[PDB]
């Protein structure tokens, strides 16, 4: 249980806001308003219904678990870890009281625990963010993937239930992407000189 | 008729878990993700692959694959006590005997080393004879009773099955002709 | 087994050529060309003695894991897995038939397996190299951590001992950084607004 | 002062986290360059970088000294029986720890809810903690130049109280209880 777990997210499309558009990999997603223009969607237990979150499929209740989200050119996002328990319902306040925590641009800015009183003084624009959750140690840290620097840990959380990775789109037509485990030669022929430049 | 036509029916306590076999285990397809299988003995953890129920001890046997349009495809038998668990390079060295498809168009036999095949037509039916006492295990293109390869006087020490992998995530299944 | 460990590697001075010099923190080495000139240097049958390399101190015998290392401005390079029993006294090829598993830099070129017949077409400047081990797949396979692009996969091998990282500078004083794993805020204070921009 | 009888404290090294080395005589604390490898045992401090005394305090008046010299990462006081060991917890009153001390080398802080910067006009090298049971009182003075630094009047009065000693940085100077003398 000492070990560092590079996480495979993938999205749950249950807890996802109606206006949120997964790729079919659920890799990926979207805000498009108003695209269930004309239809009834079914408002699960599970569905976010006002601020437009999706959460990753897995669960972490010990041990130390990170993630990597590419997030250039979307002027609007969050990303971070949240508990299994949020209210889902409402606008609810996405604050570590509430079982949310989080990175944000917004407005040009990055804000940390989506506070306007936490500005944080980055001196570039992120492209690759990591997400880094230890259970044990109250601990949600974001790094910058482009040099592995340190951008900011939450203050130190008792999260006593499971957590999720949590994401949110605050713009329109503008997907960030959830960078999945490296796999290696996983399912693809390695031919006797060797795979070279594979790419899908 | 010079072979005992075999029944193949595909046993699925050996299929990797990314592996479905039908409802009437004769057709193989490839899931998204592992399924939450146990891993028994006789199951393939890492390669792609799943057996048939009954091993050949001795005699003359064939049966036919339809490998369809599929871009990707290995068949043939392995002995009885080949690595199950982790990866083992498929050679007649490791107990595999073995040929088939990648990439659209390039056909191989899995040997060591691996060799390219110059197949005239693309096979949508695949006849696999063996002959135990001989050693020799053999592939014809069962439409035009084209050859494809044979793997000439083997020692064989153990029991033969029939072996199926599937690597890609495609429409066209792998199904035994009954 | 399932979970993909970003490993931690520290390396082991006890396996280091007595050319190469380790940082403190035994996290970066540079090449030191006759640094014990006038020097009778003990024996030690761990010590690589023939090539100027260096083992991290972690063995793997299972499982997938994965390093970053920071190779920007060294150009005489090579790095991988090897075997723990390969020869450290005598001078072998770094090829898969003696235990080794390498991508190189070498007279300006990337060469798989580190071999005059693998020269791997690349079109940028490696910066960071991310090494991926899966020992059950015979598989060690490099990444462009830029993009998280796909380099090399070596021939699948049954490694069937256990495997090591392995370092090698071909180079004088022009360092290479193996990249801590993410540990978010592990042996700091956290203060209540959280903990921003942190440098060790 | 008279009315407080010096306390024999003496580490416990069930209770240190593996990364903290306790000299032989039970005096001192070190850090361990990484942790070592021992039991996690119900008693140790397995996430915080604590150590206690082996005698918790249940009634009466009780002093002792800590030599902190010029280490520029310490936390002390005391702490109840009952604390979480396992897992990070927030070293408060709350959960039952009373501890104040340095960080960063010139950062004195009380651990408390939220945590407050203390005004130290002089460095101390060596630290007084008078404890009060009845009186649920914890104080401690720069022992040199007998001067306040800080006073807890919250202490739990139903929990039997263990001196607590932490430290996170790796550094020449140890952490030293003066013996009862
Ligand atoms: C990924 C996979 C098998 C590919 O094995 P290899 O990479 O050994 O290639 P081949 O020459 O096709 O045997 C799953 O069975
Ligand atoms: C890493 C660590 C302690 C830091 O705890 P915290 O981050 O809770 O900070 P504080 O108690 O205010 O200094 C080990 O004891």
């Amino acid at each position: 249980r000492t070990f560092l777990h590079a996480v495979d997210v993938v999205l749950d499309p249950d807890t996802a806001h109606p206006d949120l558009f997964l790729s079919e990999d659920r890799r990926s997603v979207r805000r498009c308003p108003f695209r269930h223009l004309g239809e009834s969607v079914p408002d699960n237990p599970e569905r976010f219904d006002s601020q437009p979150c999706v959460l990753g499929r897995e669960s972490f209740a010990s041990g130390k678990h990170y993630w990597e989200v590419e997030v250039e050119n979307v002027i609007e996002w969050t990303v971070g870890v949240c508990r299994d328990s949020v209210e889902r319902k409402g606008e609810v306040l996405l604050i570590p009281q509430n079982g949310f925590w989080t990175l944000e641009m917004h407005k040009g800015q990055y804000r940390a625990v989506s506070s306007p009183d936490r500005i944080l003084p980055l001196k570039e624009s992120l492209c690759r963010v990591g997400v880094f959750l230890d259970y044990e140690a109250g601990d949600v840290s974001f790094y910058n993937m482009r040099d592995r620097s340190h951008i900011y840990t939450c203050p130190r959380s008792a999260f006593s239930v499971p957590v999720r990775p949590f994401f949110r789109l605050g713009c329109e037509d503008s997907p960030i992407f959830i960078c999945p485990a490296l796999t290696g030669a996983n399912g693809v022929t390695v031919p006797e000189e060797g795979l070279t430049l594979h790419r899908v | 008729a010079l072979f005992k036509p075999a029944d193949v029916i595909l046993d699925p306590k050996t299929a990797n878990p990314i592996l479905l076999v039908s409802e009437d285990q004769r057709s193989v397809q490839r899931a998204k993700e592992p399924q939450d299988l146990p891993d028994n003995p006789e199951r393939f953890n890492w390669h792609y692959c799943v057996l048939g129920c009954e091993s050949f001890i001795s005699g003359r046997h064939y049966w036919e694959v339809e490998v369809g349009d599929r871009k990707e495809w290995h068949i043939g038998v392995c002995s009885k006590n080949v690595q199950r668990k982790g990866w083992v390079k498929m050679t007649p060295e490791n107990g595999f005997w073995t040929m088939g498809l990648t990439d659209g168009n390039k056909y191989r036999t899995l040997t060591e080393p691996r060799t390219n095949l110059k197949l005239p037509k693309p096979p949508k039916k695949v006849g696999v004879f063996l002959d135990y006492e001989t050693g020799d295990i053999s592939f014809y293109n069962a439409v035009d009773g084209s050859h494809i390869h044979t793997f000439l006087d083997v020692s064989f020490s153990e029991a033969l099955y029939p072996v199926f992998r599937i690597l890609t995530l495609e429409p066209t299944a792998l199904t035994i002709c009954p």
